[PDB]
DNA sequence: ATTAGGTGTACTTATCTACACTTT
DNA sequence: AAAAGTGTAGATAAGTACACCTAAT
């Protein structure tokens, strides 16, 4: 049994049955009346099924070899969810802390970090990759993107301990020009007026890293605290296992290609009903899809889209993990979520989009409007983004040139057939 | 602002404010709600409309409306 | 019993119940509300109608409808 | 200064300024939030004007020489409102008791009444002659229909003292065959399905009297208490002086015939807005008017129509004081409230009713319906009412025969021209 | 140069005033 | 001897969509 602490307040209890190997969640009546559930699949009345609770908890864990690091510190079995969540319970995705009864370390301290300590990990002692090689074959999402969640006051980075938690996520690059890619993409998103997490490039030694501001975390100047806001990804919202993050959950094999049990665009838009403002949500989701289509992000999947949980309803979070995959040909280029049963970005035409919107029960002109708006604004936008960059070498410059060219190419390509969309017969 | 009982106009105003709260274009919100923006304009201004329309936009924007001895 | 969230139908039902609560015939209530009883029947059954009608009947019968981070 | 007590609870204070000769009413915050005002013209915030308060208080007093009786027991001047209300405060129209601070006499007991005590009052004074006042009166303010408000448990009558109050009104007849008239009229009302107070004929010695059940008062069997419910007449609702009870408040003089400052049907229906259910109220009022027209009641006036006061809004009371004036030719036969500027019942035709409904902004077919329904139902109804009568002599029988004949005559007369109404050009 | 708007046919629909119907 | 709740029909009137164009900032 573990107590659920939100901030300084206890919202309920998570009980685990060792013999039955089953999970249960029960909430305080105060929270039942005034509060909100962990996810839609774990209601306040305590009717949450063991399965949904388990999957929810699993979805909080790392999806990469980094997990195997948790096995390095932990002395339990891979099949043990409880101990793992108990280990990382104090700081995880979302605002929920899982605290053993009568255990609190309020008075703890900060652990300032000097650049050498950060650089020390890039040498990959006590850290992934090891084992620097993707993939078996065609990647992705692991393990080539080493990351560290840290507390950032605007000056110095430090490790969060006890009640304190990391306010930022620092992403270090090994694979070529990834920080620049995500930086340009995220800034491009923000410039276009999209709702997106704030990103800044930070330097450690000769290495560049991407500092991302957590929107589910807010630091208070003038005192010692870190404010958390609870969130859930689309897998946790739809009650899907982490394996279902991709629409095709059994892999890219052309044998299983026809089997999609995972998160799709329909399943995503279905969540608009649970949002405080369904229209706005669908708008955000559609712009997310179109944006990922234009920036050539094929890795946009279930856990890359999340919602703020509130008593009134769900709210969409700012976008995050926006990257152009089209740049890298050593990765998988087929979309995580297909457009009207088409996973090939190059096979997308007026038909796929027309049927895609028809499949959502939404007017096509909405997509025409939303698509035409962005693609036309990108050329002037991408320019402003490049100027936000720090000093570069020639390779990086060539990469950014290639990026700009590819982006403009996609923009033109899409902008080419948009008019056909209205008159298509699906 | 009115916590008072709603009429044809104040409903349109409520809708308009909830729309503007979401920073949504009339065309976009209308399209998503399954109506033309002109109709949405009619609704926002309190002009006469089919109840279905009103409920389409209301349900769209997630607005909930509810019905409000001896001595 | 009263369901809080209103839809097109439950509104008509609410109206019908409030009407029958006053023990008024459809023709009389409709006439007094300034509509034909057929229209009132349309409203009671939750069928599509002009919002003005709904508000005529609602205002007539004294039914009031109202708009309902961090850590 | 007098405290306002509703039941066992103090709802506020009525303050009187002796020097300024002005009235003021202020309420407790509990009552302000959860309660309701004395009338619409005396709001809970205490903004009620001295004028409206005065008129309201005056409206509670007797309109007949009985006023001079309360002056006989109290011994004060006519121009004194405070002392009179202070005198009768314990029992008045409505549920409001006006109690001097920290003063209660009664230790309430019952004072049983034997018929002899009644006959003593039916006998000379005990002043109720009351003619000839002044003045040769006409309209039913004339002479005396002596009544006493008394407690009736269903068996024995007793005087109400202290917190206890009269649950019934016993009306004794002097003028010929009035009890039978009001009985038949009220019972006819009740039979037709109208909302009306319940009446029963009671006998004292050889004298007949009409026992009327107060709808603003309810007795609890099994215990000693009397529950009051606050009400207001249309004069108190519209904030009019007692003099305005009749549409023509300056009398029937042909000089003042064109001057009507008093309660009319329009002014009455205007109150439908303040009711919890305006439609039902308008229905009640319309049926009231039509019923009074069919039964030939020309004395139906402002103080003969009242409303229950509740926090949610006003509600119409059951009808009362329904009498057929057409039977008596020694009285004023012109309506208290005119039909489209026509005070003569004999001059009422399709035109007057058409314009009457047009003046209310209501469909004519409504009046056609309500009129046609009743006028055909009266013939079968009046029969059933006669069977409710006690044993009669020949005079009474002749009176009831005349009554029935007149009633049927009116019914036919109205039913004659009712159809023309739709095609009338006003 | 974008959002909140007014146009324009062609279309679909609610409203009204009676009559007549199926059940008390 | 109905009453209240239904539908029917022509006739009036009015909403919706669909896309083009306006006026400002």
């Amino acid at each position: 049994t573990l107590e659920m602490h939100l901030g300084d307040l206890m919202i309920g209890e998570l009980s685990f049955d060792a013999t039955a190997d089953t999970f249960a969640v029960h909430y305080t009546k105060d929270w039942q009346q005034s509060g909100f559930p962990l996810s839609p699949t774990i209601p306040l009345d305590g009717t949450g099924t063991s399965n949904q609770i388990s999957m929810f908890l699993v979805n909080l864990l790392p999806e990469n070899k980094g997990l195997d690091y948790l096995i390095e510190s932990l002395g339990v079995s891979k099949g043990n969810t409880f101990a793992l969540i108990r280990a990382i319970g104090l700081d995880t995705a979302g605002a929920i802390a899982f605290v053993p009864k009568g255990a609190l370390l309020p008075e703890t301290q900060l652990r300032p970090i000097k650049a050498e300590e950060v650089i020390q990990r890039i040498e990959d002692p006590t850290m992934w990759p090891m084992e620097i090689w993707d993939g078996k074959p065609r990647l992705s999402v692991a393990g080539v993107q080493p990351k560290l969640n840290l507390f950032y006051n605007g000056k110095e980075f430090a490790f969060a301990e006890g009640t304190l938690s990391s306010t930022h996520i620092v992403k270090f690059e090994k694979y070529h020009h990834l920080v620049i890619n995500e930086f340009i993409t995220m800034r491009l998103a923000k410039v276009l007026g999209m709702n997106v997490a704030n990103v800044d490039i930070v330097h450690f030694g000769r290495y560049k890293a991407l500092c991302v501001e957590r929107f589910d975390r807010r630091n208070i100047p003038g005192e010692q605290r870190v404010l958390r806001r609870h969130i859930v990804d689309s897998c946790q919202a739809l009650g899907f296992s982490v394996s279902k993050k991709y629409e095709r959950n059994f892999g890219t094999g052309r044998d299983v290609k026809d089997i999609r049990e995972g998160v799709s665009f329909n399943r995503l838009f279905s969540l608009a009903a649970k949002c405080r403002n369904p229209v706005a949500a669908k708008q955000d989701m559609l712009q997310w899809a179109l944006f990922n289509l234009l920036t050539g992000n094929a890795d946009a999947h279930g856990k890359n889209y999340s919602f703020f949980m509130t008593p009134s309803g769900m709210e969409p979070t700012p976008w995050y993990d926006l990257v152009s995959v089209d740049m890298y040909e050593d990765f998988e280029q087929q979309l995580a979520m297909a457009i009207d049963d088409e996973f090939d970005p190059n096979s997308i035409y007026a038909y796929q989009l027309a049927a895609f919107m028809d499949g959502l029960g939404l007017p096509r002109n909405l997509l025409i409007s939303n698509l035409t708006r962005i693609a036309r604004r990108i050329p002037q936008a991408i320019a402003e983004v490049i100027l936000m960059l720090p000093p570069l070498d020639e390779d990086e410059a060539s990469f950014v040139a290639h990026y700009k060219t590819q982006l403009l190419a996609r923009c033109e390509r899409y902008l080419g057939f948009v008019d056909e969309v209205r008159d298509v017969e699906v | 602002i009115m916590a008072s009982p709603l009429n044809q106009q104040s409903l349109g105003l409520l809708i308009k404010e909830r729309r503007k709260s979401a920073a949504l274009t009339q065309d976009v919100a209308a399209m998503l709600c399954g109506v033309t923006k002109k109709t949405l304009i009619r609704v926002e201004k309190g002009e006469d409309v089919y109840i279905s329309t009103v409920f389409k936009i209301l349900d769209g924007l997630g607005i909930d409306i509810v019905s409000a001895g001896w001595y």
